[PDB]
C-alpha cells in the first residue's frame, strides 16, 4: 500500500463471511476487490 | 422491526425505518388506529424514497382520528386479490375482500396486482367483422372482434344506456366469461345493475368489481388495476374468450392529478400531472388479444365541457382502432341515439374486406350530410327559397336521411313506452340504398321518426 | 449430433477463454429515487451524458450536475432501483453499433433485436454527438426524387437533400402516403448499380405495437421489406427511449450517406418527443417557460433535423432527404411546436379534414403547400407538360364560386369552369396504388391539351384507367421514348392523339357522343 | 389527534387539520380578536361533534348548535361526530315513492322521487328559492294527516346571505304554516369561514339522525359556491399549495362526500329516505367555469334556466331542451305517465 | 395460396416434432463431457489447476 | 424460404435449451466445486498471498487531495493562530 | 488566476474565482476539452455576479464531456472582432474565423463588439432626399437617407434580383461598399447565396456574416451586434456611405425570449422578456447618420399569426419610416419591380 500511494495507510479491517474469499480493498472512491463470487457472478453473466 | 410517523398531511403519510430496513417501492405497510367509535387498519403503499431512511407513501382508508408515534409495520409484499372459479357470481372491492359474504373467498391462490405487458414478439392483427342489431354502428363504424371499443362525449349524453344496451343484447349470444369494472359512477347505478343481472340467469356467469366517489383517492386508483389481474387470469390459463367492459376512464387520471398535486411534482399545462400518459400507456397495453386468446374491450370516456383540444383526451385517442363518440347538438334536436357521423371512423371500412355497396352507400351519405352542414347558415339567413332545385332537393334529402337514422331500443322500455325493434344489416342497407336513390320523398316529417324497419315505416304512413 | 458437436465446441472455446483484469474505478451510492429519476452521489469525475451502470443489470445516463449531487434517468426497468445500491462509472459517451447486417429487422433504439430473430452481427459504433456537415462542403439540389403519387410532384416537387413538411389533422392519410413513398421504389432496388438504388429507413414513436405489425405486414406483402429496417419506440417504454429514440436512426442513417449511399429518414411524429422531453425537464426541477416548455426545446429541433443535407463530389456525393410530421388539432397553426417546426424548414404540405370529407381522397390543400426548390428538382417533359395549371385551378374555384347560381355566363368563362372542374376530378386516385413516371406525364397531358374536354365529369377516371391500360398492350414505343430522352416529341404527340382519338371513338359510360 | 377539537383561554374553539413535525396548524371558528401569544391550549379528547334532537323543530341555530335568535335551549338526547361513513351498495334499495311538488312543469317533464338528487342552476334575478319554498308551503296539506308513512321533515341551509332575506323567508315560511314542521340553519356573512365552512356538514348529520329512525328528510343547500370559495380562502391561508384557477386541487371530493349519503335504505333497516336540491349559481349561463362541470357528473337530473326564456313571457322559464331527470318515469304515478308521455320531444321538435 | 399454405403448415407440424427428435437424443449426450468442461472452468475461475 | 427461416428459428430454440443447460450445469457444478473442494481453512491464506501478488505487480497511481471557500480560509486561519499560540501550554494549561 | 467550474446544467455554466481576481461584466472566458473524439475549446460571456466568488455564464458551444475542476482562464477583454481593408473578401461568423480556410488570422485590428450611440449634440438636424434608379421605387415610395426600410415578400417574386441591383447601384454610382449579415439562416440557402454572389461578380465588395441554427442562442444574439460594428468602423475609418441587410427580426426577439428564460427569470407580457425595448433600442440606436456619412438598412419582418397587435412587431413598427409589397399578381402581369403602389406608402 505504501508502494501503491507515496503516503502511509493505515489499516482497519471488517470480517466479512458473504464472500468465500479473496481480498478487497477502499481507499475512498477507488476500490479493489478479488473476491470468488464476484467472479463467479461475472463469468455467469457472460455466458451467452 | 419496525418504524414510526413523523408528519402526516390530508392523504400522504411519511414514515421512519431504522438502518437496513427500508422496503423496496410498491410494499404493503399496515398501521393502527385505534378510538372509542373509529377502529380500523389502515392500509398504506409505498410511493418513493425521501432518503435518510425516510419513505414518503399514500393510504388507502381515511386517515381521520390518527395520532403521532403510532408503530407501522410491513408485510414485505406487494397488494393480492384471491382468484379462480369461485370468484364468480360475488362482489368485491378493491382490496378484494367480498362484499356479499364477509368470510367467503379467503383460500384462493393470490397473485401480484402489479404485472407486465406482454412482448412485442407475440403480436397479432385481429379483423373480423362483429355485427350487432343498430342501424348506425352496423353502417357508419363497424365493430372488431378482439379489439379496442370506445365511446365519447360529454356529460348527460347517454352513454351508460348505450353501454347496458349493449351488453344485454351481447351476453345473451356470448360462450366466454365477462369482468365487469365500475371505476367512477353513484351508487345507485351499481345497485340497479346488480337487481338487473339478478333478475336473469346471467350474474352467475359474470364477476362484479367497483369502487365509488367517496372513497379517498388512494382505492380509486386501483380498482382498474384489480381487474386487469382478474382478467388476465382468466384468460392466460383457461384459453377461453373474455369480455371486459370499463365505466371510465378519467377518474383515475383525476384521482392521479389529486395525489401528485401533494406528493410534490410541479404542475404542467391545464394543472395536469406530469408523466400522466406514461401511465396511460402503460396501463393501456394490458389489454390485448394474442394469438391464440383473443379478448374484447369496451370502454366509455368523459370530456370535460365538451372540449376535444384537452391533452387527457387527445392522448387517449391515439390508443383506439374503432371509435364511436357522441355530439351534444344532436341531442338537443331530439334524436336519442345522438351519434355524429361526420366525425367517427373505423379501421375495417374499406372494400378490400367490405362488399363495393357498402363503401358507396357510406361516401354518398357522407357526402350528402356535409353538403347539408355546409349550406346550414345560409338556410338559416336567407332561407330555402333563395337556393336553386339541385340545392332544395338534396337539403330534403339530408332531412329524410337525419330522421332516418333514429332508432328505438329496449333499454328505452323505462322512459318510454315503446317497445324494442331491431334490424338486420341487408335490411339497412338496401333501405339506405333506396333513400339515397331519391324514391321516398313523398312521406311527411313524422313519418320517418322513431323507425325500426320498413314494414314499421309503412304501417305508419298508413297511420297518417 | 453435428449441431451439438458445433454447440459443444463453441462453449468449450468460451469456457477456456474466460479472462478478467484487477483494475481500480471510482464508485458512488444512490440517496434516493423514484418518479423514474434517480440522485447518485461520490463521483468525482464524470463527462456530461456518462452512460451509466447500476449493479441489477439496468442502465442510466447523467444529465444535471451539482457540487455534491448527480442527476441520473433510469431507461430500462426501473422497480429495482432502491437504496444502497452501488454505480460503476464505465466507458464514456454512449454510441450506436451500426452496421449492414440491419436490413429487413427492427431493432430496440439502444441497438437490441427485439424481434424474434436471432442476434445480429456489428461493424462500427459511432457517437449520437457529432458536429453537421459545414457551409463549403454542399452542392444545389437538382435530382427528380420521385413520390408516386400525382398532386405531390404535380404541386409540389421534392428532392435529394430537401427537407419536406406534412402536417395533418387527426384521421388524414399521412400514413398512407408514407407508406406509399416508401414502397415506391421497388422497381428502382431491382436495377443493378446503385446508381438508383435507396436505402430507407423508418422510426415509430409512441404508438400501440398491432399497428407496427400493421405496417410492417403491409410492407412485407408490398415486397419491399428487403431494403428497409424499423425502429421502434411503443408507449410501454419509458421516457427515455421515446426521447432517443430518432437520434439512434438519425446516426444509422448518416454512416449510411457517409459512404456513398442515399438514404431516406422518416419520423413518424415529433410531439411525442416534445412531451417526453418536457416531462423529463420538469421532473429534474428546472425552470420552465410559456406552455410549460423549457426554452432550449427549440434548439433540441435545429440538432436533429438538420443533419440531412446534399454533400459535394470532394466526399463521394451522398445524400439525405428527411419527412418529418406533425399534428395539428382543431385546424390550429398558432401553436408553438407547429410554429418552430415551419420556420426551420422549407416546404409544407396541409392536409385539411373538409376535403377528405367528400370528394378528393388524398385531400391536399393547393392554395398553400408551396416548395422552395421548384423547378430545379423537376424533369423537364413533366415541367413542359405542366402548363401552369395553378392558376388555371384558382381561378376556376374563384369563378366557380360564383357560378354556382349562375346558369348565364361567359362562353370563355363556362369553359374554363369546366376545364378546371375536369382537372380537379382527374387529380383523385385510390390508395396502394403508386404511378410510375411516364403515365403521370401521359394523365397530365391529357388532361392539359382538352382532349377529354367532351367526357362527361361523372366518368372520366375509369375511361382514364382503361385508355392507359390499352396504351399499355398495344403500344410501348412511347414509353421507351419517355424514357430514354426524358422529353416529349411532336411525333410522338401526333401518335398519341391518333391513339386517343381512335380510343375515344369506342368508348361508352351511358348516352355518351364521340365527337371531333 | 387529526381534526381533534381544542379549547382555547377566550371560550373559542379550534380544529387541527395538518400536523407537521414540530408545529400544529389550527384554524379559528368564533371571535379571533382577543388571540395572542402566549395563550394556553388544552385537548378535549373528541372529535367534532354535534348534538342532536328532536326538539330543534320550528327554531334557528348557528353551525355549532347553539340558539342565537330563538328563546331558551335545546334539550338533545345525543351527540354524534361530523365525519361518518355513507351506506353501502348492499344496504340500499330502489326508488319507487313520488315526492309531490306544486308546479305542474316539474312534475310533467322531470320528476323529483324520494332518494333522488335534483340540482338546480341559472343566473341571478331568476326565481330560483321560489321552488323550493314553494316545495316547502306544499308538504303542509300531507303533513296534515299524523301517519309516519306520509310525514316530510324539511331543512333549510342558508350560507353567506344577508340576515333581512332569512327574516323574510321565516316571515313567507309563518305566513304559510309550516314554521311547525321546519328549522332553519343560519350562517350569515358576517360570521369568519369556519362557519361557512362547516355549516352544510352539520346539516347533513342533522338530516341523517332522522333518517336513521325511518323518517322520510329534505334537504335543501341554498348557496354551494360560498363554501367552496371559503375552502379556497382557508387553504391559500394554510400556505397549501395551489392549483388550476387557484383552486386547491381536492375540492371536487369535497362535494363528493357531502351528496353521496342521500339515498334510501332498504326494508330491513326501515323506511328512511333522504333528498337533496343543491344550488348552484353561475355568470352568463356559461357552463366551460369547471365548477358546474365538476357538480353536475354526480347528480341525477338538472334544471337549466334561463333570463332570456324569463323576459320573453315563461315565468318557471325553465329550458326543456337540456333539463333531464335520470329516474325517468318511475317515480311519477301511473295515471300521469298514461296521460302524459313523450312531451319533450314533442317541445323540442 | 391457401393450399400451398396448408401444405406449408403441414411441413412445419413436421419440424415441430423433428427438432423435439433431435433435441431427445442431443440432450441425452449433453452430459457427456460436462464435468470436463465444469472442472476447466473452475480451474480458469481459481487461477490454479483443479 | 420463411419456413426455412423458422427451420433457423427452431435451431434457435435448440441454442435457447443449450444456453439453460449450459447455465444450471456451470452454476450448480461450479458453485458446489468451489464451496466443497477449497473451503478448508489451510487453502484461505495461500488465496491471499496469490492476491498480494497482484497488488505487487500493478502500475503505480498518484493520489492527492486526501465547507465553504470563505468558511476554509477562516479556519485554516484559526488553525494556524492556534499553532502559533499554543507554543506554551503545560500538562494541564 | 485559475478557476474551476462548480455546477454544469443545459448550456450554463458556474464558475469560481478566487477573491482578487473577480472578473467584470462581459468578459471572456476560454476552457478546453480532454476527451480525443470530441476535441475543442469552449468560449464564455460572464452576465451575472452570484456573489460569494461564483459566476454564471453562458456558453457559445455545445456542452458534452465537461468535467468538473477543469481549469478556467481569462482572457481580459470583450468579444473582439477583427477590421481591416482585408474585411469582405470571404466569409465567416460572429467568431471571426473564415469558413472556408483558417488562412486569416490577428494581422487585422480588433475592436470590442460593445459600443454606445452617438451622443445628443453632434446629431443631424435636417433630413436627406436618398435617389436611387429605380423610376417607380423613386416616384411613389422614396427612401430617406440613414432611415430604415422594412420589405414584404416571399419567393419567386423578384426579392433576390432586386437585392443584387440595389448592391450594385450603390456600389458602382456612390461608391462605398455594403454588408450581408443573415441571422439564423439555414445552410443551404448561405450555400446558394455564397455560389450566386461569386458568379455576380460582386463578391468582392461585400462582407458576408452567418449565424447558423444548430448554435446555441448567444451566437444567434450576437451576430447583428458583430456585423453592426464592423460597418460603423467602414463608416468611421474610410468615410465610404455602407449599406446593412438583416434577414430577419423575428428571430431576434426568439432568442432573446430564450435567454431571458434560461437564465431563470420572471416572464411577463405574453411570455417574452420584460425588458425587451431596452434591447431592441439599443440595438436600432447605432443607425442613424452623422458626422455627413450614411448607414441605410433594410430589413424583413415576420408577424406572427396574422396579428399585427402583438407586442413584437408593435416595437418594431416604432423605428420604422419606408415599408414595400411584393405580390404574385403583379408578377403574373409580367413587370421587374413587382410593387404594388396601393400597398406601399412612405413618411417622408
Ligand atoms: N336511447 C335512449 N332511450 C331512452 N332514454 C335515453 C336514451 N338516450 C338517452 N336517454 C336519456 O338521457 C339521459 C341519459 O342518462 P345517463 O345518466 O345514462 O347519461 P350518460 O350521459 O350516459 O351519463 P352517465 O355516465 O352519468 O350515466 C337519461 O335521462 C335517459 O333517460
Ligand atoms: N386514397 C385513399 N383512398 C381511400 N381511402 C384512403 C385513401 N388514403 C387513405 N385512406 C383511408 O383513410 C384512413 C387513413 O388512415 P391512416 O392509417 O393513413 O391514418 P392517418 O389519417 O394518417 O392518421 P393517424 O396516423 O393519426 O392514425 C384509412 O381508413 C385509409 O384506408
Ligand atoms: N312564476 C312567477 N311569476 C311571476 N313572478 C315570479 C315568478 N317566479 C318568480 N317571480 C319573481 O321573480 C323574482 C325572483 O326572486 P328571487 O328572490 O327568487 O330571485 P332569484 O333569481 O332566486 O335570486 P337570489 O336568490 O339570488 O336573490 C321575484 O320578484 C319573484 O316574485
Ligand atoms: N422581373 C423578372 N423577370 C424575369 N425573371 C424573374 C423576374 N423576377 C424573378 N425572376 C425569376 O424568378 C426566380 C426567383 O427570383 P427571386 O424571387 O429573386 O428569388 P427567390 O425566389 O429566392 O425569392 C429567378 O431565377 C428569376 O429568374
Ligand atoms: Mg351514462
Ligand atoms: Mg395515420
Ligand atoms: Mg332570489
Amino acid at each position: 500500500l505504501s508502494r501503491i500511494y507515496g503516503r502511509p495507510v493505515s489499516v482497519q479491517l471488517h470480517v466479512d463471511p458473504e464472500l468465500l474469499g479473496g481480498l478487497s480493498i477502499t481507499v475512498g472512491d477507488e476500490v479493489i476487490d478479488g473476491s470468488i463470487a464476484s467472479r463467479l457472478a461475472a463469468a455467469q453473466t457472460g455466458l451467452p | 422491526t419496525a418504524g414510526r410517523v413523523v408528519r402526516i398531511t390530508g392523504p400522504v403519510v411519511d414514515v421512519e425505518f431504522p438502518r437496513g430496513s427500508v422496503p423496496e417501492l410498491f410494499n404493503a405497510l399496515h398501521a393502527e388506529i385505534t378510538f372509542g367509535a373509529l377502529a380500523k387498519t389502515l392500509t398504506l403503499e409505498v410511493a418513493q424514497h425521501l432518503g435518510d431512511s425516510l419513505v414518503r407513501c399514500i393510504s388507502m382508508q381515511p386517515t381521520d382520528g390518527l395520532v403521532r408515534g403510532v408503530e407501522v409495520t410491513d408485510t414485505g409484499a406487494s397488494i393480492s386479490v384471491p382468484v379462480g372459479d369461485g370468484v364468480k357470481g360475488h362482489v368485491f372491492n378493491a382490496l378484494g375482500d367480498c362484499l356479499d359474504d364477509p368470510g367467503y373467498g379467503k383460500d384462493f391462490e393470490h397473485w401480484s396486482i402489479h404485472r407486465k405487458p406482454p412482448a412485442f414478439s407475440d403480436l397479432e392483427p385481429r379483423t373480423e367483422m362483429l355485427e350487432t342489431g343498430l342501424k348506425v354502428v352496423d353502417l357508419l363504424t363497424p365493430y372488431v372482434r378482439g379489439g379496442k371499443i370506445a365511446l365519447f362525449g360529454g356529460a348527460g349524453v347517454g352513454k351508460t344506456v348505450l353501454i347496458q344496451e349493449m351488453i344485454n343484447r351481447i351476453a345473451r349470444n356470448f360462450g366466454g366469461t365477462s369482468v365487469f369494472a365500475g371505476v367512477g359512477e353513484r351508487t345507485r347505478e351499481g345497485n340497479d345493475l346488480w337487481v338487473e343481472l339478478a333478475d336473469a340467469n346471467v350474474l352467475k356467469d359474470t364477476a362484479l368489481v367497483f369502487g365509488q366517489m367517496d372513497e379517498p383517492p388512494g382505492t380509486r386508483m386501483r380498482v382498474a388495476l384489480s381487474a386487469l389481474t382478474m382478467a388476465e387470469f382468466f384468460r392466460d390459463e383457461q384459453g377461453q374468450d373474455v369480455l371486459l367492459f370499463i365505466d371510465n376512464i378519467f377518474r383515475f387520471t383525476q384521482a392521479g392529478s389529486e395525489v401528485s398535486t401533494l406528493l410534490g411534482r410541479m404542475p404542467s399545462a391545464v394543472g395536469y400531472q406530469p408523466t400522466l400518459a406514461d401511465e396511460m400507456g402503460e396501463l393501456q397495453e394490458r389489454i390485448t388479444s394474442t394469438r391464440g386468446r383473443s379478448i374484447t374491450s369496451m370502454q366509455a370516456v368523459y370530456v370535460p365541457a365538451d372540449d376535444y383540444t384537452d391533452p387527457a383526451p387527445a392522448t387517449t385517442f391515439a390508443h383506439l382502432d374503432a371509435t364511436t363518440e357522441l355530439s351534444r347538438a344532436v341531442f338537443s334536436k331530439g334524436i336519442f341515439p345522438a351519434v355524429d357521423p361526420l366525425a367517427s371512423s373505423s379501421t375495417i371500412l374499406d372494400p378490400a374486406i367490405v362488399g363495393d355497396e357498402h363503401y358507396r352507400v357510406a361516401q354518398e351519405v357522407i357526402r350528402i350530410l356535409q353538403r347539408y352542414k355546409d349550406l346550414q347558415d345560409i338556410i338559416a339567413i336567407l332561407g330555402i327559397d333563395e337556393l336553386s332545385e339541385e340545392d332544395k332537393q338534396l337539403v330534403n334529402r339530408a332531412r329524410r336521411i337525419e330522421r332516418f337514422l333514429s332508432q328505438n331500443m329496449m333499454a328505452a322500455e323505462q322512459f318510454t313506452g315503446q317497445p324494442g325493434s331491431t334490424v338486420p344489416l341487408k335490411e339497412t342497407i338496401e333501405a339506405f340504398d333506396k333513400l339515397t336513390k331519391g324514391e321516398f320523398d313523398h312521406l311527411p316529417e313524422q313519418a320517418f321518426f322513431l323507425i325500426g324497419g320498413l314494414d314499421d315505416l309503412a304501417k305508419k304512413a298508413e297511420s297518417l | 449430433t453435428i449441431s451439438a458437436a458445433d454447440i459443444e465446441g463453441a462453449i468449450e472455446d468460451y469456457v477456456s477463454s474466460f479472462s478478467a483484469d484487477t483494475e481500480r474505478e471510482e464508485i458512488g451510492t444512490v440517496i434516493d429515487a423514484g418518479d423514474g429519476i434517480a440522485h447518485v452521489e461520490g463521483l468525482p469525475s464524470v463527462m456530461t451524458q456518462e452512460l451509466l451502470e447500476f449493479p441489477g443489470g439496468v442502465l442510466g445516463v447523467a444529465l444535471n450536475l451539482d457540487e455534491h449531487s448527480v442527476g441520473a434517468v433510469i431507461l430500462g426497468e426501473f422497480e429495482k432501483i432502491e437504496e444502497g445500491q452501488q454505480v460503476k462509472r464505465t466507458g464514456e459517451v454512449l454510441s450506436v453499433p451500426v452496421g449492414d447486417a440491419f436490413l429487413g429487422r427492427v431493432v430496440n433504439p439502444l441497438g437490441q433485436p427485439i424481434d424474434g430473430q436471432g442476434d445480429i452481427a456489428a461493424e462500427t459504433r459511432r457517437a449520437l454527438e457529432l458536429q453537421a456537415p459545414s457551409v463549403v462542403q454542399r452542392q444545389s439540389v437538382s435530382e427528380p426524387l420521385q413520390t408516386g403519387i400525382k398532386a405531390i410532384d404535380a404541386m409540389t416537387p421534392i428532392g435529394r437533400g430537401q427537407r419536406q413538411l406534412i402536417i395533418g389533422d387527426r384521421k388524414t392519410g399521412k400514413t398512407a402516403v408514407c407508406v406509399d413513398t416508401i414502397l415506391n421504389q421497388r422497381e428502382a432496388w431491382l436495377t443493378g448499380d446503385p446508381k438508383q438504388q435507396v436505402r430507407c429507413v423508418y422510426v415509430a414513436i409512441g404508438q400501440k405495437g398491432t399497428t407496427i405489425a400493421s405496417v410492417k405486414r403491409a410492407l412485407e406483402e408490398g415486397g419491399a421489406m428487403e431494403y428497409t429496417t424499423i425502429v421502434a419506440a411503443p408507449a410501454s417504454d419509458a421516457a427515455g427511449f421515446k426521447w432517443l429514440a430518432p437520434y439512434t436512426g438519425s446516426a444509422i442513417g448518416q454512416h449510411w450517406m457517409y459512404n456513398g449511399k442515399h438514404v431516406l429518414i422518416v419520423f413518424d411524429d415529433l410531439s411525442k418527443q416534445a412531451d417526453a422531453y418536457r416531462a423529463i425537464s420538469l421532473l429534474l426541477r428546472r425552470p420552465p417557460g410559456r406552455e410549460a416548455f423549457p426554452g432550449d426545446v427549440f434548439y433540441l429541433h435545429s440538432r436533429l433535423l438538420e443533419r440531412c443535407a446534399k454533400l459535394s463530389d470532394e466526399l463521394g456525393g451522398g445524400s439525405m432527404t428527411g419527412l418529418p410530421i406533425i399534428e395539428t388539432k382543431a385546424n390550429d397553426i398558432s401553436a408553438f411546436i407547429p410554429t418552430n417546426v415551419i420556420s426551420i424548414t422549407d416546404g409544407q404540405c396541409f392536409l385539411e379534414s373538409d376535403l377528405f370529407n367528400q370528394g378528393v381522397r388524398p385531400a391536399i390543400n393547393v392554395g398553400v403547400s408551396v416548395s422552395r426548390v421548384g423547378g430545379a428538382a423537376q424533369i423537364k417533359a413533366m415541367k413542359e407538360v405542366a402548363g401552369s395549371l395553378r392558376l388555371d385551378l384558382s381561378q376556376y374555384r374563384e369563378l366557380e364560386a360564383f357560378a354556382a347560381f349562375a346558369s348565364d355566363l361567359d362562353a370563355a368563362s363556362k369553359a374554363q369552369l369546366d376545364r378546371g372542374a375536369r382537372l380537379v376530378e382527374l387529380l383523385k386516385q385510390p390508395q396502394y396504388s403508386p404511378l410510375a413516371v411516364e403515365e403521370q406525364v401521359v394523365a397530365i397531358f391529357l388532361g392539359t391539351q382538352g382532349h377529354l374536354d367532351s367526357v362527361p365529369v361523372e366518368d372520366v377516371q375509369r375511361f382514364e384507367s382503361e385508355l392507359l391500360e390499352h396504351v399499355k398492350a398495344s403500344h410501348s414505343d412511347i414509353f421507351d421514348g419517355i424514357r430514354e430522352t426524358k422529353k416529349l416529341s411532336e411525333e410522338a404527340e401526333e401518335k398519341l392523339v391518333s391513339v386517343i382519338n381512335e380510343f375515344k371513338k369506342g368508348f361508352q359510360a351511358s348516352d355518351g357522343s364521340s365527337v371531333v | 389527534m387529526t381534526q381533534e377539537l381544542l379549547e382555547f383561554p377566550g371560550g373559542v374553539l379550534g380544529v387541527a387539520l395538518n400536523l407537521d413535525e414540530h408545529s400544529v396548524g389550527a384554524v379559528i371558528l368564533g371571535e379571533f380578536e382577543k388571540i395572542e401569544e402566549g395563550q394556553q391550549v388544552k385537548r378535549t379528547g373528541e372529535v367534532l361533534s354535534v348534538p342532536v334532537g328532536d326538539a330543534f323543530l320550528g327554531r334557528v341555530v348557528n353551525p355549532l348548535g347553539q340558539p342565537i335568535d330563538g328563546q331558551g335551549d335545546i334539550a338533545a338526547e345525543t351527540r354524534r361526530a361530523l365525519e361518518l361513513q355513507a351506506p353501502s351498495v348492499v344496504q340500499r334499495q330502489s326508488v319507487s315513492e313520488p315526492l309531490q311538488t306544486g308546479i305542474k312543469a316539474i312534475d310533467a317533464m322531470t320528476p323529483i322521487g324520494r332518494g333522488q338528487r335534483q340540482l338546480i342552476i341559472g343566473d341571478r334575478k331568476t326565481g330560483k328559492t321560489a321552488v323550493c319554498v314553494d316545495t316547502i308551503l306544499n308538504q303542509r296539506e300531507a303533513w296534515l294527516t299524523g301517519d309516519p308513512k306520509q310525514q316530510v321533515r324539511c331543512v333549510y341551509v342558508a350560507i353567506g346571505q344577508k340576515g333581512t332575506t332569512i327574516a323574510s323567508v321565516k316571515r313567507a315560511l309563518e305566513e304559510g304554516g309550516a314554521m311547525e314542521y321546519t328549522t332553519i340553519v343560519a350562517a350569515p356573512a358576517s360570521d369568519a369561514a369556519g362557519f361557512k365552512w362547516l355549516a352544510p356538514y352539520t346539516g347533513s348529520a342533522i338530516g341523517q339522525h332522522w333518517m336513521y329512525n325511518g323518517k322520510h328528510v329534505l334537504i335543501v343547500f341554498d348557496d354551494l359556491s360560498k363554501q367552496a370559495d371559503a375552502y379556497r380562502a382557508i387553504s391559500l391561508l394554510l400556505r397549501r399549495p395551489p392549483g388550476r384557477e387557484a383552486f386547491p386541487g381536492d375540492v371536487f371530493y369535497l362535494h363528493s362526500r357531502l351528496l353521496e349519503r342521500c339515498a334510501k335504505l332498504s326494508d330491513e333497516l326501515g323506511g328512511g329516505s333522504m333528498t337533496g336540491l343543491p344550488i348552484i349559481e353561475t355568470k352568463a349561463n356559461d357552463i366551460s367555469a369547471f365548477i358546474p362541470t365538476n357538480v353536475i357528473s354526480i347528480t341525477d337530473g338538472q334544471c337549466f334556466l334561463e333570463s332570456d326564456l324569463f323576459n320573453q313571457g315563461v315565468r318557471p322559464a325553465i329550458n326543456v331542451g337540456v333539463s333531464v331527470s335520470r329516474v325517468g318515469g318511475a317515480a311519477q304515478i301511473k295515471a300521469m305517465k298514461e296521460v302524459a308521455g313523450s312531451l319533450r320531444l314533442d317541445l323540442s321538435q | 395460396r391457401a393450399q400451398a399454405s396448408g401444405e406449408v403448415a403441414q411441413t412445419l407440424t413436421q419440424a415441430d416434432q423433428q427438432l423435439s427428435a433431435q433435441g431427445d437424443q442431443v440432450r441425452s449426450g449433453l452430459e457427456s463431457s460436462v464435468d470436463g468442461l465444469s472442472a476447466k472452468l473452475a480451474s480458469r475461475i481459481l487461477g490454479v489447476d483443479v | 424460404a420463411q419456413g426455412a427461416q423458422q427451420i433457423q428459428l427452431m435451431r434457435q430454440q435448440l441454442i435457447r435449451q443449450l444456453r439453460t443447460g449450459l447455465g444450471a450445469e456451470a452454476v450448480n457444478k461450479a458453485a458446489e466445486i468451489v464451496r466443497a473442494h477449497v473451503a478448508d481453512p489451510q487453502a484461505q491464506s495461500a488465496t491471499v498471498d496469490r492476491f498480494l501478488s497482484e497488488l505487487e505487480q500493478m502500475a503505480p497511481s498518484s493520489v492527492v487531495i486526501d465547507l465553504r471557500a470563505a468558511s476554509r480560509q477562516s479556519l485554516a486561519a484559526l488553525v494556524e493562530k492556534f499553532d502559533s499560540v499554543a507554543g506554551g501550554l503545560d500538562a494541564d494549561g
